[PDB]
RNA sequence: GUGAACAGCCUCUAGUUGAUAGAAUAAUGUAGAUAAGGGAAGUCGGCAAAAUAGAUCCGUAACUUCGGGAUAAGGAUUGGC
RNA sequence: GCGUUGGAUACCCACUAAUAGGGAACGGCUGGGUUUAGACCGUCGUGAGACAGGUUAGUUUUACCCUACUGAUGAAUGUUACCGCAAUAGUAAUUGAACUUAGUACGAGAGGAACAGUUCAUUCGGAUAAUUGGUUUUUGCGGCUGUCUGAUCAGGCAUUGCCGCGAAGCUACCAUCCGCUGGAUUAUGGCUGAACGCCUCUAAGUCAGAAUCCAUGCUAGAACGCGGUGAUUUC
RNA sequence: UGUACAACGGGGUAUUGUAAGCAGUAGAGUAGCGUUACGAUCUGCUGAGAUUAAGCCUUUGUUGUCUGAUUUGU
């Protein structure tokens, strides 16, 4: 689930494939990033790697700081477009994908989020939680 | 379901909704800061020649003055005319909230109403003056 | 485990039926059907759809303003939990429910008074329209007639 | 991981399995059977009040028919050559 | 030579052959281990698959993230009026198997189970055990008889029932007829009970009861001929290949000169029987309950039924069975029920199920309402009504 | 003459699965039947007692 | 008639109603379509599809044989009364 | 037994429990290649032409035969019907993390486990359609353009005319559920004990022990394997 | 020859979105003498009207139907 994840993730459905672009919720300088690989992804042939909300990927800044640019960092997700079952009984989406940037132990690089995140990912990492104006 | 509802009012390309645009006409510092943009590379017109009614960035001043001789845009402020239809309304259809819903509809007809009636004469004529 | 409303046409949406879309501004819209949803994403105007209750509310087809439908709201401060009090309230919502029933009808037989009498008068003019129909009419019965007596 | 087939956890399951999880299953079975017996009581009190509104050797053949059946079966296959047993 | 990248076959090959099932009525090929000590009791029990619908728990499983926290789970709902009691059969122990020994039959059956003995019901005399019920006369010499035989050589006893099909709303009159094994006492009481059971009905909560883990056997739905991308689950050819691409582009490109058997080709999908476990009863509803489909957060007087019925089955009005999640089967089909053949040692066979809150909104369509005079109510009063 | 023939279920009165319904075939075995019934009734026999004792086709130019 | 129009679509005069049929609606095809989230990760290669499209107005770079490039690009719009 | 990847152009980047090597060719579609006729550049040749070479364009089109394989019927052994047995064949699950054990054993420190008890997820497999999503000839309801039926009405045509919604059915890791436990063993660790007056797990005998084997469980049921049971004909 | 079967009808349950017809003093205005005439549209009667098993559920109604062919023995 993530080194510095808080606990098991059950599963969400996946919107985020490798070579999807969301939006930087937070703070630091990003303005878009890039997937180019997911973290705890299985290996089946054919099969892309997807993230879900929640999830850590690699991504690389397509827009933005040049000092951003160029490196290749771990992000969170904590929005996306794809509809997904809450076990309390409905099904949601977001407007739009974006993850924060992130260390390995899942540690903030930003002081900020803006907008909304969502519970499972606020609930699987405690810093991102600390970060957020808004939980859902 | 058809393709044309599809992929005009996909996810990813949502346009802002009627109750915001009608809480940033309401308020005079929200309306000047809409109009007053600092130079962004980003938005077509480098931010600027911005229509609060319709949410949308023209590239130029003479396309933004086009515009607002339009259908479209006096569409647009036909519909930004009354209550901006909250969650309330249709709470209290069901019977429920309603005193919130009558409260929030007395303080639309007493206070915000003509506020923001008042700031879109300032900001009509304020356009034709500067276009 | 909570029953909610729909955002466009105010139906009840039960656990597990409908979907819901966030908004940036963290504002939960749900809906209790696909019609609704696709009705919102292409941004039709609920209180001109004449199959909502928030058009129903508007145009005045059914009483919106009452003394029964003050009692339901949501409850921001809590109270301690006292089994008498929820028994009378079981009570009551039953005995709530039955006289907005009874005042729902009332309004309905009001707002439809006067039917009766513009039928009338428009067969009374259709009546005085047709002479050679009702001839044809008559015709008939008495042919009929005298075949059943013969 | 271990497999489903795992020596060490089935010797932990069977440990479990012989306290708490054989001890719900004997309670289950006492009270179904309970409620079997009332079923088969409760019948009998139906059946009884509307009937008032009313009012050993296993050896040889099964039956006649059998032995005819089986003999007449054997002997066929005795004719026939089609025995399993016998020649 | 070798496969560059490796990948698990496509199916599995221990569900072969894929052929439509040779009964309509799915086989209990075991039952579970017997224990003479216990009280006798029945292995298994009979009904029709009616439809599913969705609940609210209120969950209570420690170390779950969804401890002490609501989940919205998929239920089954089984009719299940009770079984009728109709015959005894006593099996012994070869060196080739097990052998059927003999049959008792009960005085009285009903039409109901005679039909299942005839293919063309209203042209016959209706002839079938009308000599068989002659012999329970003149003190019943030779049914003595044959349960004395099955008591003195029967190693297993079994228990023939049928299902009281009348009760539910299928067209089908002719009833379900299977052997039960009975798990119980000794052989002595195991025969002393079928012959008090005799014309006798058995509920299903004498059988099961809530928070058991059961077992359901049943023929799948059919589907006749299937290609093999749909049947097996292969990977789609490039578009506009030569010949198609719902197909395996190569059957056998090495030695033996044959096609092999591990090959996906097309054939029958579904009507395949199957055994599926570990489902959990989430209710055991009575059909003289006014409110079976009520729970104690959820105080609307309401049975299990949705508005509108069940699509293409009807109306609950028996008892039933709700197991959470899907079992084998269409709506309608007889399915078997079974007790499990091992006890099971997850803490999921343990916890106890409390349900918030039953789904009958109809199914027809996008149901908004649980029960007609709640669509009543919202809708308010209507033209045709005044 | 049944290669790659339907199946009926009107075959099993005499235990086959291909049966076929050839009905210029039957009308021109039905005028010969007619014939010989005029034929047996022109030399006086028992209409009720005559049975099909030879039937034969062969293959014409 | 629509429309710039011998376009496409519908109609009047005139002319046809011909081309083996019936019943069913498995797979695989041939011809045509739609698809959540992602958006070339597919492939030798964006092959194929999709996207664009009429008209009115605003506006239009390099380069150039000064004639062009040009419908460059990029924008605003379009019903009925 | 069980897996052994996603890309970029043999090497990298990453993900991963892991990204092991090899055979059935090298003793069905398809891209480079034998690529025939067109063409250009280079080297050689007096030349026709050839090549140290380089580049560009270039039609070969089964299946209805037998068999194998996947599924589907079916004669006959009194007839007809219901419930069963099980020879044989196949067989299936997998991997990672988390809480507790614990900040414990161990350690100057820095760090830091596991068994027993619990909770999720990966890959695979089998179902399923309550819900969400996709799909629409339900041509179910409504609308739109052009034209035609004098108008209204109600309709026709536009190779399913087009747009919105759309039940039912089908269906998706785009949705949900479910997927076990007895015997015998390998390496290895032993017991008793000779050979060999020491000794020795081995010679005779014997105890444990691997995702292994054989079973339990699961799928089919021999159309020439079988059992139990019902009825058995009035022109 | 009967909780018989079927064709219709009734009641539910779903889908769409307010039918035809008549009216108004609602309607940018324009023409003629506050009035009349044209006029997209709007409002009312009207969650109306249409559809609803073809693989939905149900049924105290109406009307009908219940009939031929072939073969099988220890
Ligand atoms: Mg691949
Ligand atoms: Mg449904
Ligand atoms: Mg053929
Ligand atoms: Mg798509
Ligand atoms: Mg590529
Ligand atoms: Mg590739
Ligand atoms: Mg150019
Ligand atoms: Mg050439
Ligand atoms: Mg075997
Ligand atoms: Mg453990
Ligand atoms: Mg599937
Ligand atoms: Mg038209
Ligand atoms: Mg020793
Ligand atoms: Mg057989
Ligand atoms: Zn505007
Ligand atoms: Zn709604």
């Amino acid at each position: 689930s993530g080194n510095g994840a808080q606990g098991t993730k059950f599963r969400i459905s996946l919107g985020l494939p490798v070579g999807a672009i969301m939006n930087c919720a937070d703070n630091s300088g990003a303005r878009n990033l890039y997937i180019i690989a997911v973290k705890g992804s299985g290996s089946r042939l054919n099969r892309l790697p997807a993230a879900s909300l929640g999830d850590m990927v690699m991504a690389t800044v397509k827009k933005g700081k040049p000092e951003l640019r160029k490196k290749v960092m771990p992000a969170i997700v904590v929005r996306q477009a794809k509809s997904w079952r809450r076990r309390d009984g409905v099904f949601l989406y977001f407007e739009d994908n974006a993850g924060v940037i992130a260390n390995p132990k899942g540690e903030m690089k930003g002081s900020a989020i803006t907008g909304p995140v969502g519970k499972e990912c606020a609930d699987l990492w405690p810093r991102v939680a600390s970060n957020s104006g808004v939980v859902v | 379901m058809g393709r044309y509802s599809v992929k005009r009012y996909k996810t990813k390309r949502r346009t802002r909704d009627l109750d915001l645009i009608y809480n940033d006409l309401s308020t005079k510092e929200s309306v000047q800061k809409l109009l007053n943009q600092p130079l962004d590379e980003t938005k077509p017109g480098l931010g600027q020649h911005y229509c609060i009614h319709c949410a949308k960035y023209m590239e130029t001043a003479i396309a933004l003055k086009t515009h607002l001789k339009g259908k479209v845009h006096k569409r647009r402020v036909k519909e930004l005319r009354g209550v901006p239809y909250t969650q309330e309304v249709s709470d209290a259809a069901a019977g429920y909230n309603l005193n919130k819903f009558l409260n929030r509809v007395q303080e639309i007809t007493q206070s915000v109403g003509p506020e923001k009636e008042s700031n879109e004469a300032l900001l009509k004529e304020h356009l034709d003056s500067t276009l | 485990m909570r029953i909610y409303q729909c955002h466009f046409c105010s139906s009840p949406c039960y656990p597990g039926h409908g979907i819901m879309f966030v908004r940036n501004d963290a504002k939960e819209f749900r809906f209790c059907r696909s019609k609704c949803h696709k009705a919102f994403k292409q941004r039709r105007n609920p209180r001109k759809l004449k199959w909502t209750k928030a058009f129903r509310k508007a145009a005045g087809k059914e009483l919106a303003v009452d003394s029964t439908l003050t009692f339901a709201q949501r409850r921001n401060v809590p109270v301690r939990y006292n089994r008498e009090l929820v028994a009378t309230t079981l009570k009551a919502m039953a005995r709530i429910e039955e006289i907005r029933q009874k005042r729902e009808r009332a309004f309905y037989k009001n707002r439809m008074r006067g039917n009766k009498e513009k039928d009338f008068l428009r067969d009374k003019k259709l009546v005085e329209s047709n002479p050679e129909l009702l001839r044809i009419r008559e015709v008939e019965i008495a042919r009929k007639l005298a075949k059943e007596q013969e | 991981a271990k497999s489903l087939r795992a020596s060490s956890h089935l010797n932990a399951k069977s440990v479990k399995r012989r306290g708490v999880f054989q001890k719900a299953v004997d309670a289950r079975e006492q009270r179904i059977s309970d409620k079997l017996k009332e079923d088969l009581l409760k019948q009998k009190l139906e059946d009884l009040k509307k009937k008032e509104e009313q009012g050993i050797s296993t050896s040889g053949w099964r039956d006649g028919r059998h032995h005819t059946y089986k003999k007449a079966k054997l002997m066929k296959q005795s004719k026939k050559k089609t025995s399993f047993t016998r020649f | 030579s070798h496969r560059k990248y490796e990948a698990p076959r496509h199916g599995h090959l221990g569900f072969l052959p894929r052929k439509r099932a040779a009964s309509i009525r799915a086989r209990v090929k075991a039952f579970p281990k017997d224990d003479r000590s216990k009280p006798v009791a029945l292995t298994s029990f009979l009904g029709y698959k009616a439809g599913m619908t969705t609940i609210v728990r209120d969950l209570d499983r420690p170390g779950s993230k969804f401890h002490k926290r609501e989940v919205v789970e998929a239920v089954t709902v089984v009719d299940t009026p009770p079984v009728v009691v109709v015959g005894v059969v006593g099996y012994v122990e070869t060196p080739r198997g097990l052998r059927s020994l003999t049959t008792v039959w009960a005085e009285h059956l009903s039409d109901e189970v005679k039909r299942r003995f005839y293919k063309n019901w209203y042209k016959s005399k209706k002839k079938a055990f009308t000599k068989y019920s002659a012999k329970y006369a003149q003190d019943g010499a030779g049914i003595e008889r044959e349960l004395a035989r099955i008591k003195k050589y029967a190693s297993v006893v079994r228990v023939l029932v049928h299902t009281q099909i009348r009760k539910t709303p299928l067209a089908q009159k002719k009833a379900h007829l299977a052997e039960i094994q009975l798990n119980g006492g000794s052989i002595s009481e195991k025969v002393d009970w079928a012959r008090e059971h005799f014309e006798k009905t058995v509920a299903v909560d004498s059988v099961f009861e809530q928070n058991e883990m059961i077992d359901a056997i049943a023929v799948t739905k059919g589907h006749g001929f299937e290609g093999v991308t749909h049947r097996w689950g292969t990977k789609k050819l490039p578009r506009k290949t030569h010949r198609g691409l719902r197909k395996v582009a190569c059957i056998g490109a090495w030695h033996p000169a044959h096609v092999m058997w591990s090959v996906a080709r097309a054939g029958q999908r579904g009507y395949h029987s199957r055994t599926s476990i570990n489902h959990k009863i989430y209710r055991v509803g009575k059909g003289d309950d006014e409110a079976n489909g009520a729970t104690s957060f959820d105080r609307t007087k309401k049975t299990i039924t949705p508005m509108g019925g069940f699509v293409h089955y009807g109306e609950i009005k028996n008892d039933f069975i709700m197991v959470k999640g899907c079992i084998p089967g269409n709506r309608k089909r007889i399915v078997t029920l079974r007790k499990s053949l091992y006890t099971n040692t997850s803490r999921k066979a343990l916890e106890e199920v409390s349900l918030k809150w039953i789904d009958t909104a109809s199914k027809f369509g996008k149901g908004r309402f649980q029960t007609p005079a709640e669509k009543h109510a919202f809708m308010g009063t209507l033209k045709k009504d005044l | 003459f049944n290669s790659s023939i339907g199946r009926t279920a009107q075959g099993k009165e005499f235990g086959v699965t291909k049966a076929r319904w050839p009905a210029k075939s039957v009308k021109f075995v039905q005028g010969l039947l007619q014939n010989a019934a005029a034929n047996a009734e022109a030399k006086g026999l028992d209409a009720t007692k005559l049975y099909v004792s030879h039937i034969q086709v062969n293959q014409a130019p």
